[PDB]
């Protein structure tokens, strides 16, 4: 019974409420007939709330949760920022434990992989210059879920491009190109091969950035989709 | 050409 | 770009 | 309350005193998580952890028991275990102790294992990833149950965890458990080789060197609903 599981989220035993979760993460992990019954319980209101809580069992938990929930559709997505989920998860980037960070950070790409209006208000919650540092700080784990939350960012328009930009994102982008993991060549040469279809002010920000030779050594790469992005990103390049 | 993927 | 992944932890 | 007393009489010259005030700490370890921090609040755990140093063989293994039933607890007590300077005396136990004390210490580890990243960590840094695998060969099948067990638990950290498990020589004897005569054994191993399976492209080239793919397949066609889901997550992630 969903409601009474709810109910429980906000219980002073922690292992009433700790148990609740894990019912919760386990129907948010079953596809997206299981997270629009979360929904229609009013599951997403108490799970935001638990990300201000003292216990860094139950922010993890949550966390987990709610980075399920943002793997379902747009609407669903949509319900996830309608009850307040952004301010949240953004500001764990920057006080919470690594592994509550990587979390967060998986949930933030799965928001970004949204519409356009939804990076927006990801935007505007101030997930870029965290996303940006984390580019080479972090672990090699961390920072291939922040490359992918940046390339999703990057699939939006012109003015959000910009904000990338601004964030000062074309530069570790540029040297993430030659990292050692051919996945995180993959999310980064498509984020470039994004900001490339961009406007020529912000083809320029890339070609100051030292794209060009950079993308020139992947056009030779044994992995397809790393090389069909690369020849994207050069042909925008020399327009 | 297109900037999303699914 | 969406992604689910198999949580390690029991 | 009766607590104070009882954490008084551990350090009782009277060894019927000091076993008594034991047992009622022990019998309060695994009463759950609130009858664990009423000990917590009545500073039993500093206490508890030099009697796993004691001179007493029946004094060294109810403390260990009672460690490992904290160790139970929600990850705030494992963190109150581990200031209490738990892991150090924990992981030595399992050089030199009886077979009985060992199964303990092993199960009090799996247990603080199954706490967040940072404790997983501070095992490592304790140095009990050796021990761990040297169980798993070296021991009876109990003592083997309970060490891929907390395998599987340091397998669930982060991939920088799993790194240092492949570099104390986990792989090979974690594959040969795939095929153990007990089917507890093979659950447990087929959770850490899945954990293992969702590293680094660099860890899943270890894996497959090691023969993981051979026995994951004679596994597909299994009984149990659980081996079934994690041999097949873990094939999955050697033929992506």
């Amino acid at each position: 019974e969903l409601p009474q599981m709810v109910q429980q989220l906000n219980s002073p035993d922690q292992q009433e409420l700790q148990s609740a979760l894990r019912k919760l993460s386990q129907i948010a992990s079953g596809g997206n007939e299981q997270i629009q019954k979360l929904i229609e319980a009013g599951a997403l209101s108490p799970l935001v709330k638990l990300l201000d809580d003292a216990s860094e069992e139950v922010i993890q938990e949550a966390v987990w949760a709610i980075a399920n929930i943002a793997s379902g559709n747009n609407e669903q997505i949509q319900k996830l920022i309608e009850a307040g989920a952004l301010s949240p998860l953004v500001k764990l980037l920057d006080d919470a434990s690594e592994e509550v960070i990587q979390e967060a950070v998986w949930a933030i790409a799965n928001i970004a992989s949204g519409n356009n209006e939804q990076i927006q208000k990801l935007i505007e919650a101030g997930a870029l210059s965290p996303l940006v540092k984390l580019l080479d700080d972090a672990s090699e784990e961390v920072i291939q879920e922040a490359v992918w939350a940046i390339a999703n960012i990057a699939s939006g328009n012109n003015e959000q491009i910009q904000k990338l930009i601004e964030a000062g994102a074309l530069s570790p982008l540029v040297k993430l190109l030659d990292d050692a993991s051919e996945e995180v060549i993959q999310e980064a040469v498509w984020a470039i091969a994004n900001i490339a279809s961009g406007n020529n002010e912000q083809i320029q920000k890339l070609e100051e950035a030292g794209a060009e030779p950079a993308l020139e050594k992947l056009q030779s790469s044994p992995n397809e989709e790393v090389q069909k992005n690369a020849q994207a990103a050069l042909e925008a390049l020399n327009s | 050409r297109k900037r999303k993927r699914k």
